[PDB]
């Protein structure tokens, strides 16, 4: 699904992420507990208020996890097998909720990437989030 | 909820041949079994481990006969959804966190268990006019999250 | 995706089916456009009347469609490769109408196979349609 | 559609900004790129095959600034969406033929354009007000379906 243009533009916008990939990570996070109040259901743990740093802590490890996947693009079921049993066997999050990460982080990206978020970009990255949504979900059954 | 003269008489008129008990257990094990995600809720219920052990889970049926006896009350109230299942919604967001998502799994789980129940007495019709139904509900049990 | 246990679920419950699956798939369409009125926007060119011949005879192309997949479970994307570009680049119908679909195929098996509709095998055949749906709109971009 | 205080202010303020002209071309555009089925609606356009083809296209801008317009005023009456969509409602229904899934994909991607045009001062919370208001509008819009 991914094409080799796709697979370029997410290496090249991913690159321009470089180190505020986690900064990026948490607000993403609280775009998406403030847009979308039911995901907050999963986090009955955690204080999402804003500044948190249970959210930014959890906003790097996203990050990261993100970084993982484009470093192995090829790849992509081995790199995160972990963290789809992680999240088919444990966490059990409903897949609808992916779909509403993956559109916070494109609004971050959007935010945060002026010249970088072209509608060609936009597409690519959009297309990046639902194969690793698809991906973590894979699994639950 | 707004439903027709007709829509409402056909859903009345079927689930008066409904065991609640028997279809809520049905329903909560099917949900558990093809979607089993929905099982993170009920670790304290048990066996799981496989569609037998969650068919015949005495906890499981019994939290199938709760969830379907507040259903079927919710059925006379049908130009009030929203106000009968109030605290209801307040309780599954606030204290149990359970994802919305969840009530409109067990709807469409509902209705393939009434067709298997009622085969060719669950026209396209009946189903259609149940498929507002369990959305009805599910909505006015999303309705208060926050 | 589809466990090995799955295959076989899907296959003797088809099986069961046999002859009927025309008139099955004509059924599943009618609850469908019955419960999901937004689904007709895909057919304004259609007598959607019950009983129209061009329900009746799309409900036998997609019970033959469903055969072949069935048949060839094991090799779908090559097996509906046709189809598959089909509803990318022509029919082009939203991804989300083929769970409306699929819930309604399982409801009309459900109304017709009471012997054979036991949990695993609802399990197993909401499974199938799934990864149907995915082959079916893999090429949409 | 009902917001608080606060969200009405964020959504007020900001589309006081935007230039609906420039907004739209860009969100029916992006829309047509990142979900190319959507483009079944527009075959009269012509040329669609590329990005750059999509949003140099004069009628892609054309049609933008005419459904953001029409957007823009139903800002006007928050208080009321149904009753101002009712009469495009029953058009993109009866004669328009658009499912209305479509007019979420069109809200998710004007809320990444306000993104993409208005930076950090599209703030988490802003955004959270203008969720609500396009969820609003595509459920106005989907209302006279039958
Ligand atoms: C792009 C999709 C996603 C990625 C890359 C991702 C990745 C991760 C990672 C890296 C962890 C931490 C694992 C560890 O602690 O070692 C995690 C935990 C978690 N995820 Fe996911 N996640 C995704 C989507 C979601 C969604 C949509 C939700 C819920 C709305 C969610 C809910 C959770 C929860 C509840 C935790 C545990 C937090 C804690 O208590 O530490 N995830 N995720
Ligand atoms: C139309 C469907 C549903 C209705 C009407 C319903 C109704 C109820 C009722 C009557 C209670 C008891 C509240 C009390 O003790 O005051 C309850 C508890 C609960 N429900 Fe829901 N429910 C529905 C759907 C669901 C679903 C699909 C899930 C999750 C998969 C769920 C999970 C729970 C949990 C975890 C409890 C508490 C169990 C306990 O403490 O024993 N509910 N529900
Ligand atoms: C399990 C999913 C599906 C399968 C297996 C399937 C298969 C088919 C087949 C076999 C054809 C005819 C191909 C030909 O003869 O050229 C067809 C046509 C069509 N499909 Fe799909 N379909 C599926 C889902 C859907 C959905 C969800 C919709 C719309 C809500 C849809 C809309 C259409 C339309 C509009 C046509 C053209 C009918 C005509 O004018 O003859 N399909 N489909
Ligand atoms: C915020 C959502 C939308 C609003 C307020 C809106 C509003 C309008 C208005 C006012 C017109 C012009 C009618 C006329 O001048 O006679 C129109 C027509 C149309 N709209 Fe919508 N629209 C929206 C979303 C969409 C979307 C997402 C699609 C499909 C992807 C769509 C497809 C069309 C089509 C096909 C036409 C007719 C174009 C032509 O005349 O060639 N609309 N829209």
């Amino acid at each position: 699904m991914l094409s080799p243009a796709d697979k370029t533009n997410v290496k090249a916008a991913w690159g321009k992420v470089g180190a505020h990939a986690g900064e990026y990570g948490a607000e993403a996070l609280e775009r998406m507990f403030l847009s979308f109040p039911t995901t907050k259901t999963y986090f009955p743990h955690f204080d999402l208020s804003h500044g948190s740093a249970q959210v930014k802590g959890h906003g790097k490890k996203l990050a990261d996890a993100l970084t993982n996947a484009v470093a192995h693009v090829d790849d992509m079921p081995n790199a995160l097998s972990a963290l789809s049993d992680l999240h088919a066997h444990k966490l059990r999050v409903d897949p609808v909720n992916f779909k509403l990460l993956s559109h916070c982080l494109l609004v971050t990206l959007a935010a945060h990437l002026p010249a970088e978020f072209t509608p060609a970009v936009h597409a690519s990255l959009d297309k990046f989030l639902a194969s690793v949504s698809t991906v973590l979900t894979s699994k639950y059954r | 909820m707004h439903l027709t003269p007709e829509e409402k008489s056909a859903v009345t008129a079927l689930w008066g041949k409904v065991n609640v008990d028997e279809v809520g257990g049905e329903a909560l094990g099917r949900l558990l079994v093809v979607y089993p995600w929905t099982q993170r809720f009920f670790e304290s219920f048990g066996d799981l481990s496989t569609p037998d052990a969650v068919m015949g889970n005495p906890k499981v049926k019994a939290h199938g006969k709760k969830l379907l006896g507040a259903f079927s009350d919710g059925l006379a109230h049908l130009d009030n959804l929203k106000g009968t299942f109030a605290t209801l919604s307040e309780l599954h967001c606030d204290k149990l966190h359970v994802d919305p998502e969840n009530f409109r799994l067990l709807g469409n789980v509902l209705v393939c268990v009434l067709a298997h129940h009622f085969g060719k007495e669950f026209t396209p019709p009946v189903q259609a006019a149940y498929q507002k139904v369990v959305a009805g509900v599910a909505n006015a049990l999303a309705h208060k999250y926050h």
